[PDB]
């Protein structure tokens, strides 16, 4: 996954990396797929809440 | 009007009243005001009183 973005102020921000880490050693994240339980699905969850208006 | 004094029959003399006065005024008045408001933080998550939830 080669996947990255840049902020306001140029900075660029690589999404695959370890914190405090050169970028010249090989990096990696480990995790299981869930994505096929669906509505029990209760490892990953994203929340929503209401604007001031 | 007062009272009258009596005169001689003969002089021909008498009394005269003196006229009414008549006067003017004027009034101010009084102004009240107040203000009050309603954000919607007032009712953001809090709780009626009288109630459980």
């Amino acid at each position: 996954y080669n996947g990255k973005f840049k902020d306001k102020r140029g900075k660029v921000h690589t999404l695959v990396s370890i914190d405090s880490v050169a970028a010249t050693v090989g990096v990696g994240h480990a995790f299981p797929n869930v994505s096929m339980l669906g509505e029990a699905n209760n490892i990953f969850e994203v929340a929503y809440g209401p604007c001031p208006k | 009007v007062s009272l009258l004094d009596a005169v001689d029959r003969d002089s021909r003399k008498a009394e005269t009243s003196a006229p009414e006065r008549v006067r003017q005024i004027s009034f101010p008045m009084m102004y009240f005001k107040e203000v009050e408001s309603i954000t919607p933080d007032e009712i953001q998550g809090v709780r009626q009183p009288g109630t459980a939830n």
